[PDB]
Protein backbone atom coordinates (compact mmCIF):
# COMPACT_ATOMS: atom_id res chain seq x y z
CA UNK A 1 0.00 0.00 0.00
CA UNK A 2 3.07 2.61 0.81
CA UNK A 3 4.97 4.34 -2.09
CA UNK A 4 8.95 3.23 -2.78
CA UNK A 5 9.76 6.95 -3.60
CA UNK A 6 8.00 9.18 -6.40
CA UNK A 7 10.71 9.90 -9.79
CA UNK A 8 10.08 13.88 -11.30
CA UNK A 9 12.39 11.86 -14.22
CA UNK A 10 15.18 14.26 -15.36
CA UNK A 11 16.64 14.74 -18.96
CA UNK A 12 17.29 11.21 -19.19
CA UNK A 13 13.60 9.61 -19.29
CA UNK A 14 12.22 12.79 -20.46
CA UNK A 15 10.16 13.21 -23.27
CA UNK A 16 10.75 15.91 -26.20
CA UNK A 17 7.50 16.15 -27.67
CA UNK A 18 4.48 14.14 -27.93
CA UNK A 19 1.98 14.53 -30.74
CA UNK A 20 -1.61 13.23 -29.73
CA UNK A 21 -2.29 9.89 -30.60
CA UNK A 22 1.49 9.21 -30.33
CA UNK A 23 3.58 7.69 -27.69
CA UNK A 24 6.91 8.08 -26.00
CA UNK A 25 8.88 6.25 -27.24
CA UNK A 26 6.94 6.27 -30.70
CA UNK A 27 5.08 3.29 -31.91
CA UNK A 28 8.30 1.47 -33.43
CA UNK A 29 10.67 1.29 -30.24
CA UNK A 30 10.85 -0.39 -27.10
CA UNK A 31 9.70 1.40 -23.74
CA UNK A 32 12.57 3.64 -22.43
CA UNK A 33 14.36 3.30 -18.77
CA UNK A 34 13.65 5.35 -15.53
CA UNK A 35 16.69 3.95 -14.04
CA UNK A 36 17.44 7.04 -11.19
CA UNK A 37 15.46 9.06 -8.67
CA UNK A 38 17.40 12.44 -8.39
CA UNK A 39 18.10 14.94 -10.38
CA UNK A 40 21.13 14.15 -11.77
CA UNK A 41 20.65 10.82 -13.02
CA UNK A 42 23.63 9.32 -10.81
CA UNK A 43 21.56 6.59 -7.98
CA UNK A 44 19.54 4.09 -8.49
CA UNK A 45 16.11 3.43 -6.68
CA UNK A 46 16.55 1.45 -3.63
CA UNK A 47 14.37 -0.79 -1.85
CA UNK A 48 14.65 -2.17 2.39
CA UNK A 49 15.56 -5.51 2.91
CA UNK A 50 12.68 -7.08 3.94
CA UNK A 51 11.12 -5.35 0.72
CA UNK B 1 -9.39 53.69 -0.99
CA UNK B 2 -7.46 50.50 -1.61
CA UNK B 3 -6.01 48.54 -5.49
CA UNK B 4 -6.93 45.52 -3.37
CA UNK B 5 -9.54 45.60 -1.02
CA UNK B 6 -9.29 41.68 0.35
CA UNK B 7 -5.86 42.20 0.32
CA UNK B 8 -4.87 39.26 -1.43
CA UNK B 9 -2.86 39.73 -5.27
CA UNK B 10 -6.22 40.34 -7.14
CA UNK B 11 -8.19 43.55 -7.01
CA UNK B 12 -11.42 44.54 -6.11
CA UNK B 13 -12.75 44.30 -10.33
CA UNK B 14 -10.96 41.60 -10.63
CA UNK B 15 -12.18 39.85 -8.13
CA UNK B 16 -15.81 41.32 -9.17
CA UNK B 17 -15.56 40.54 -12.54
CA UNK B 18 -14.57 37.46 -12.29
CA UNK B 19 -11.94 37.89 -14.61
CA UNK B 20 -8.75 35.75 -12.83
CA UNK B 21 -7.94 32.29 -12.16
CA UNK B 22 -10.97 30.85 -12.54
CA UNK B 23 -10.05 28.17 -10.46
CA UNK B 24 -10.94 29.70 -8.15
CA UNK B 25 -13.96 29.32 -5.74
CA UNK B 26 -16.67 31.65 -6.42
CA UNK B 27 -17.37 33.53 -2.99
CA UNK B 28 -13.60 34.81 -3.32
CA UNK B 29 -15.71 36.61 -6.06
CA UNK B 30 -16.60 38.96 -2.72
CA UNK B 31 -14.03 41.25 -2.23
CA UNK B 32 -13.99 40.71 0.97
CA UNK B 33 -13.46 36.80 0.61
CA UNK B 34 -9.70 36.95 0.67
CA UNK B 35 -8.95 34.11 -2.67
CA UNK B 36 -5.98 32.03 -0.40
CA UNK B 37 -5.57 28.94 -0.50
CA UNK B 38 -5.24 26.86 2.79
CA UNK B 39 -2.99 23.99 2.47
CA UNK B 40 -2.46 21.14 4.75
CA UNK B 41 -0.49 17.64 4.57
CA UNK B 42 -1.76 14.37 5.73
CA UNK B 43 -0.02 11.25 6.80
CA UNK B 44 -1.06 8.16 5.64
CA UNK B 45 1.67 5.55 5.96
CA UNK B 46 5.60 5.50 6.83
CA UNK B 47 8.34 3.36 6.30
CA UNK B 48 11.00 1.98 8.38
CA UNK B 49 14.03 1.30 6.66
CA UNK B 50 16.55 -0.21 8.75
CA UNK B 51 20.21 0.52 7.24
CA1 LIG C 1 -10.84 49.42 -3.96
Amino acid sequence: GDTLSTIKAQENQIGNNLSPGDTYPKKGLSPLALNTMDQFSSRLIPINYDQ
Amino acid sequence: LESNTAGDPYTDYEKASGSFDKAIKTEARDPLVAAYPIVGVGMEKLIISTN
